[PDB]
């Protein structure tokens, strides 16, 4: 039969932690209407419970640890997600996870980093000399610790940011000192 | 403005590349995922993405279908990306979405014949994920460019009943969007279900395109022996309604077909030679099946 995919989320859905249950309940309908695959929204912890999922704070926290003031994500907990996926699988529907890896949001703390400013038009052309700024680049995941992964983030794992916390300035920064 | 405080991941850093590759496999295994949707690939190192997709499939031994969101209304940029990534994954057909949007906002003035060119599906049918609207194009979103509701079912018939492309149905279109503008997408569920049915049990066999008119365009599927009663004749119109004689395959001559969308009550009988004269109402869509 023809394969048909469905994006199973919308931007303004309610933050009631019931999305995974909704999907689990929707498996029969999806199957009878020919959906063979569903793309689910980012399942990992965002910068807050209400984050649609593109804030991307912790990739190993699929609504499992208490971080960002909540255990579950906007959509639900890891268990509900797992139950939903099992229903889909029992009906031969595939599940495509969203991968948000261009940035990280919601750093646990700032770090003093050396940066230069770049041209907003030509984001390469440096329009400033190096100077210390405070950037939200430290990720240690206090709620999770080292469960699943002990990797911690620091300014050098990044290229830059658009906010200097010290001066509270919005400029385009590129971390020096080998970032 | 919280996004201003996010940090851009550096993929030139060996540990970062090794870490994302490893997480990738963990994500896949923890959730038993069957594939991925790659976000914002335009700002990420192309070679890394190509390697990450290869890595994950290798470590899992699974097919791992992958579709990347390279948001560029330009076939040239998308094609380059496909080349730089070794065609190891598909991309969303951004150009096609933009034409759907253009057609819907020009009230019949659009040249429907244009739909056939400048799209990923036109060039790379096997590397295109076609969609009508998504969470960034819906009312009030960053890339807002919603396909007007009246045109919506025509856009769906296009991506769901044609042979090319891996079509994607949108949750917001099915159940409506819950934003707070006076332009929210309503639940078109009742209007897309018949089109989904057509794709499911009728969109099979050879295809015949009839994009020979500024407004009324259509296509057929001869059906295939493996699927019983398969075969269809789709007609969509930008402006004024009308009719078109279309070939559905001499194989189903003498059959009486009916508009599965119900927009038309009149049956169409296929002649001895496999031809039919199908009808469509203005600013409407008609999908005749047996």
């Amino acid at each position: 039969l023809n394969g048909t995919l469905m994006q199973y989320f919308e931007w303004y859905m309610p933050n009631d932690g019931q999305h995974w249950k909704r999907l689990q309940n929707d498996s029969a309908y999806l199957a009878e209407h020919g959906i063979t695959a569903v793309w689910i929204p980012p399942a990992y912890k965002g910068t807050s419970q209400a984050d649609v999922g593109y804030g991307a704070y912790d990739l190993y926290d699929l609504g499992e640890f208490h971080q960002k003031g909540t255990v579950r994500t906007k959509y639900g907990t890891k268990g509900e997600l797992q139950s939903a996926i099992k229903s889909l699988h029992s009906r031969d529907i595939n599940v495509y996870g969203d991968v948000v890896i261009n940035h990280k949001g919601g750093a646990d703390a700032t770090e003093d980093v050396t940066a230069v400013e770049v041209d907003p038009a030509d984001r390469n052309r440096v329009i400033s000399g190096e100077h210390l700024i405070k950037a939200w680049t430290h990720f240690h995941f206090p709620g999770r610790g080292s469960t699943y992964s002990d990797f911690k983030w620091h300014w050098y794992h990044f290229d830059g940011t658009d906010w200097d916390e010290s001066r509270k300035l919005n400029r385009i920064y590129k971390f020096q000192g080998k970032a | 403005y919280d996004y201003l405080m996010y940090a851009d991941i550096d993929y030139d850093h060996p540990d970062v590349a090794a870490e994302i590759k490893r997480w990738g496999t963990w994500y896949a295994n923890e959730l038993q995922l069957d594939g991925f949707r790659l976000d914002a690939v335009k700002h990420i190192k192309f070679s890394f993405l190509r390697d990450w997709v290869n890595h994950v499939r290798e470590k899992t031994g699974k097919e791992m279908f992958t579709v990347a969101e390279y948001w560029q209304n330009d076939l040239g940029a998308l094609e380059n990306y496909l080349n730089k990534t070794n065609f190891n994954h598909s991309v969303f057909d951004v150009p096609l979405h933009y034409q759907f949007h253009a057609a819907s906002t020009q009230g019949g003035g659009y040249d429907m014949r244009k739909l056939l060119n400048s799209t990923v599906v036109s060039k790379h049918p096997l590397k295109a994920v076609t969609f009508v609207d998504n969470h960034d194009t819906q009312p009030g979103q960053s890339l807002e460019s919603t396909v007007q509701t009246w045109f919506k079912p025509l856009a769906y018939a296009f991506i769901l009943t044609r042979e090319s492309g891996y079509p994607q149905v949108f949750y917001g279109d099915m159940y409506g969007t819950k934003g707070d503008s006076q332009r929210e997408i309503p639940a078109l569920k009742h209007k897309i279900e018949p089109i989904l049915k057509a794709r499911k049990q009728y969109a099979y066999g050879a295809q015949h395109d009839y994009f020979d008119h500024h407004d009324i365009v259509g296509w057929t599927r001869e059906g295939d022996s493996s699927v019983a009663n398969s075969g269809l004749a789709a007609l969509i119109t930008d402006g004024p309604g009308g009719a078109k004689r279309m070939y559905v395959g001499r194989q189903n001559a003498g059959e009486t077909w009916h508009d599965i969308t119900g927009n038309r009550s009149e049956p169409v009988v296929i002649n001895s030679e496999g031809w039919g004269e199908f009808h469509v109402n203005g600013g409407s869509v008609s999908i005749y099946v047996q």
